[PDB]
RNA sequence: AAGCCAGAGGAAACUCUGGUGGAGGUCCGUAGCGGUCCUGACGUGCAAAUCGGUCGUCCGACCUGGGUAUAGGGGCGAAAG
RNA sequence: AGAUCUUGGUGGUAGUAGCAAAUAUUCAAACGAGAACUUUGAAGGCCGAAGUGGAGAAGGGUUCCAUGUGAACAGCAGUUGAACAUGGGUCAGUCGGUCCUGAGAGAUGGGCGAGCGCCGUUCCGAAGGGACGGGCGAUGGCCUCCGUUGCCCUCGGCCGAUCGAAAGGGAGUCGGGUUCAGAUCCCCGAAUCCGGAGUGGCGGAGAUGGGCGCCGCGAGGCGUCCAGUGCGGUAACGCGACCGAUCCCGGAGAAGCCGGCGGGAGCCCCGGGGAGAGUUCUCUUUUCUUUGUGAAGGGCAGGGCGCCCUGGAAUGGGUUCGCCCCGAGAGAGGGGCCCGUGCCUUGGAAAGCGUCGCGGUUCCGGCGGCGUCCGGUGAGCUCUCGCUGGCCCUUGAAAAUCCGGGGGAGAGGGUGUAAAUCUCGCGCCGGGCCGUACCCAUAUCCGCAGCAGGUCUCCAAGGUGAACAGCCUCUGGCAUGUUGGAACAAUGUAGGUAAGGGAAGUCGGCAAGCCGGAUCCGUAACUUCGGGAUAAGGAUUGGCUCUAAGGGCUGGGUCGGUCGCGGCCGGCGCCUAGCAGCCGACUUAGAACUGGUGCGGACCAGGGGAAUCCGACUGUUUAAUUAAAACAAAGCAUCGCGAAGGCCCG
């Protein structure tokens, strides 16, 4: 059934902590939980080890990434910026 | 332990006799084990590889960031940090660049940086929302949390 | 039941204090101090996390005295490397060493003009 | 210790120079051969009744008989 | 304890030698003004300096 | 608690039910650690701070041995001089 | 004569307070001058496996153990003693230290310092004293020839002395016996680790085959030439060795906490067979005890695998308690490896144990007989091993030490019963130094003491029960905690009960009392939607006799058509709604009967509700009068600082 109405993951932290800053870890800890998928095998078994410390367990890849998502979009767009300025520094 | 960035163990081949050197750099987000690096003045852009801000565009950010030119990585250390190369002038050798605390610095052309934001995101966003969190990242790194006023 | 006592001076149950029960011919329990478990190799590679096969699992002294067929695998890097990751190494370098034949000989045709 | 199976292996270790003792023990189905070298004891167990008769009058000499009964 | 260095134990080794009664026979010499062992020490009334 | 399984209702959007799972500076409560109340006992005591009952906490900012470091206007203090 | 005078001695108090924490003693006998206290026996009890049991670390230091004394000490006594006196007792290659490094400590170089010195530990040092290798040599000497040895060439960063753990890392010893007191140390017996062998101890491997000329009937022989630093499996990998330096790479050492399952053992439980006891007023084929196989080899079960080969899967499938896995190769078939602490075997029964005897060496490892058996269960407890998960802004040592691989500088013999070499089998020699007794606590330690305090761990039986709870018991232990006897006043301390009332007592429901387990129902306001919540409230609960449901193993034939009273395949048949027999757990539900309505019968075991103030919560705090509203805390905000820097020590 369905367990919990709103609270999802952090009912685990009960009624401590205030109800916004459990909803604000709410979207951390799903992120930092899940298990994504591993862009250089394709299995769905990249997870967190640590911090910043994102592996897989088929390809056994281990690839430094954001604190709780797998990627953080301030990298995204830098990625993009450095690859289009590689390309400008030729012609 | 007691950083927020990971490491990045690199194996590079000794020149001058048959050895392997075990560097220990900073990671910069996006690389992997298995991913060849470069390091030097005529290394490209890409992330991860450590080449000197003045052989850099204008407007590339970098992520361990010399401060004086010769010694290793200075500026820009902590998680999700990254300095912001922003103009040269071939004259004096100098190049100006942007400090994560906003602070714009002239250095020389020759200091070294890796290519890209480090690695460990925002880890600050998350409410440590326990005193105990708070016990345990601090017995990490030294004996100062229990702040009495 | 016949309750049990150490037979050395070593009274905590620390790593180097652990203890199997053995019945003596004498029809008593007694403890006995049992050595630690060994771990076969790692492989080289550093990549695949199985441990190699064909060698003797033992502390790391007991290797002093095993013969040298115990201790390894009749093959290249065999007791050092698994076979899958010396399968690798072996198309790597030849297929690897192809390719600088390869831009080679794209140069060699390259250079035909002055 | 160490089990010897067969007859011919048995004798010359039992003929070995470092070869002390062979104590011959009578069970209610066997008969063991133990001979007591430096290093091991090897022991020869025979259910054959006559087999263990012509072996022990076929010991080698200069060597301890000593029975266990 | 019963883990104990050389040093230790030789240093017991003397403590407990001199720890007995006087001879019988010292009473009677001569200008002897000694009546009984008055340096004795026993383990429960007095510890040992180490 | 998350995750997972099956079933049902719905035109869809989506919802509901029963399991499974075993989270947590989670609750009751031992050993341990502590020390609320009786302002109980004792108060030339068993004790230069203990005892009885009742109690707080009992997976954690937990309890603990040993090895180390910090020394007097100095140390150390989740702070009471 | 004074100074709360100094020192010493002595009174009254006073034969007084007191010798009251943890249930408990009694009978007979012995020794003895003497017995509440000693010893033995009988009984009644307690600790009740988280012990009042059996062993250690720290600490003590002879308290250990015999014999003797009865002065003093053991707050009564004592024939007893941890007292006194006299003797005796601690046996190691494999148990520790010793070795390694850890947090750290600390020299030298250097710097400072009036100076003893102290800063610093890689920093501002010419910091390698070593090495198989090659050469020049002295032929030191069983001068054939390999060991010496001086020098030279080449190589050589642990880049830092040294110390730092009797709980970390760390090769390799177990079974039985023995003493008044010691044993993994002695003795018996089985092993094993490291080191060594100069003349090299023995085998085995390397390694001993082909081509051609001939002899010889062929077989088998002679001469020449050529290889020969092993071999097998498709693979995983295997076999008994399997040449190899400097150098390089890697592994082991070497890793947190928590959850859930599985394998193995030890214990516990049940059914029988022995042996010995117990009860027998009656019953009880009954109740109790006991019923081994060490290390190290070999073999086989079993457990695991992120190992291999075939093959190519959607109508997706396999599979777990949970998960999870698969075209990056599922399912299936066939293999490989690791662990093997389980079983069999060598050890091994000769020993040990239980019983029944027979002799004696004041006091025999005496001798002898018989046995030391077959089974079944399990969410059981404790270890251990494995698999798979979860948690971390926490990621959970280091170094000695040992090993594998890459590479191929070199070495070795000219086909000899060969050479260099060997991590293979067996054989030979050695392992020095220090510790080792005992207590380890309501009496061997600290607390002035035989002090209700304090002091680090290991093992862990039956019943009830959710349970390492409480309560009763077995093994083991003890004598009620520094005295006893007689009485049963007051006051007390600890524990109960109390008619009718029910907080009227009191500053205040202080204290006590009520409630309490489990099952079935039933649960409000409010709320941060998680909670409140065991809300509140109600019913039931015993004993006995049954009835249901929840499982596991085997076997399912139509037949001699023939014979190796049974099978090589099939003429020969339709469990295909599944049956047959055997075995075995607790649990749940339903019913009848029955008791003076008593039944969570002891034990264990929440009083509840409505509000107000404060602190969010959990945590911490004035050891010895204050546990709080105080501190901390996450969260929020501000400040300084880009290293020639901020803050701080000196
Ligand atoms: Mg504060
Ligand atoms: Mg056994
Ligand atoms: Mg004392
Ligand atoms: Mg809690
Ligand atoms: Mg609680
Ligand atoms: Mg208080
Ligand atoms: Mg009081
Ligand atoms: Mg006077
Ligand atoms: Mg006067
Ligand atoms: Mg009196
Ligand atoms: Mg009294
Ligand atoms: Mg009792
Ligand atoms: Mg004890
Ligand atoms: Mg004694
Ligand atoms: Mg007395
Ligand atoms: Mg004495
Ligand atoms: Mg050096
Ligand atoms: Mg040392
Ligand atoms: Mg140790
Ligand atoms: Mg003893
Ligand atoms: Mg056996
Ligand atoms: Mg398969
Ligand atoms: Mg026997
Ligand atoms: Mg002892
Ligand atoms: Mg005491
Ligand atoms: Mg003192
Ligand atoms: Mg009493
Ligand atoms: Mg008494
Ligand atoms: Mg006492
Ligand atoms: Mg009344
Ligand atoms: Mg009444
Ligand atoms: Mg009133
Ligand atoms: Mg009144
Ligand atoms: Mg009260
Ligand atoms: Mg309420
Ligand atoms: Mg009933
Ligand atoms: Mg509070
Ligand atoms: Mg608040
Ligand atoms: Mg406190
Ligand atoms: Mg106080
Ligand atoms: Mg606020
Ligand atoms: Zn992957
Ligand atoms: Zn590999």
């Amino acid at each position: 059934a369905k367990r919990t109405k709103k609270v999802g993951i952090v009912g685990k932290y009960g009624t401590r902590y205030g109800a916004s800053l459990r909803k604000m870890v709410k979207k951390i800890e799903i992120s930092q939980h899940a298990k994504y998928t591993c862009s250089f095998c394709g299995k769905t078994k990249m997870k967190r080890r640590a911090v910043g410390i994102w592996h897989c367990g088929s390809c056994m890849k281990t690839v430094a990434g954001g604190a709780w998502t797998y990627n953080t979009t301030s990298a995204v767009t830098v990625k993009s910026a450095i690859r289009r300025l590689k390309e400008l520094k030729d012609q | 332990p007691g950083r927020g960035a990971p490491l990045a163990k690199v194996v590079f081949r000794d020149p001058y006799r048959f050895k392997k050197r075990t560097e220990l750099f900073i990671a910069a987000e996006g690389i992997h084990t298995g991913q060849f690096v470069y390091c030097g003045k005529k290394a490209q852009l890409n992330i991860g590889n450590v080449l000197p801000v003045g052989t850099m565009p204008e407007g590339t950010i970098v992520c361990c960031l010399e401060e004086k030119p010769g010694d290793r990585g200075k500026l820009a250390r902590a998680s999700g940090n990254y300095a912001t190369v922003i103009s040269h002038n071939p004259e004096t050798k100098k190049t100006r660049v942007k400090l994560p605390s906003g602070s714009k610095k002239v250095i020389s052309s020759a200091n070294r940086a890796v290519v890209g934001v480090v690695a460990g995101g925002g880890r600050i966003d998350k409410p440590i929302l326990k005193a105990g969190r708070a016990y345990h990242k601090y017995k990490a790194k030294r004996n100062c949390w229990p702040r009495v006023r | 039941v016949q309750r049990l006592t150490y037979r050395r001076r070593l009274s905590y149950n620390t790593a180097s204090n652990k203890t199997r029960l053995s019945r003596t011919p004498g029809n008593r329990i007694v403890y006995l101090y049992t050595k630690k478990v060994g771990k076969a190799p790692k492989s080289a590679c550093g990549v695949c996390p199985g441990r190699l096969r064909g060698v003797r699992a033992v502390r790391p002294k007991v290797l002093m005295r095993l013969s040298k067929t115990k201790k390894h695998v009749s093959r290249a890097y065999g007791g050092s490397m698994c076979a899958k990751c010396v399968r690798d190494r072996i198309k790597r370098a030849f297929l690897i060493e192809e390719q600088k034949i390869v831009v080679k000989v794209l140069k060699a045709q390259a250079q035909s003009q002055k | 210790p160490r089990k010897i199976e067969e007859i011919k292996d048995f004798l010359l270790t039992a003929r070995r120079k470092d070869a002390k003792s062979v104590k011959i023990k009578k069970n209610k189905d066997n008969v063991k051969f133990k001979v007591r070298c430096s290093r091991y004891l090897y022991t020869l167990v025979i259910t054959d009744k006559e087999k263990a008769e012509k072996l022990k009058q076929s010991l080698p000499p200069g060597l301890a008989v000593k029975e266990l009964k | 304890s019963s883990h104990k260095t050389f040093r230790i134990k030789r240093f017991l080794a003397k403590k407990q030698k001199q720890n007995r009664p006087i001879p019988q026979w010292i009473r009677m010499k001569t200008g002897n003004k000694i009546r009984y062992n008055s340096k004795r020490r026993h383990w429960r009334r007095t510890k040992l300096g180490l």
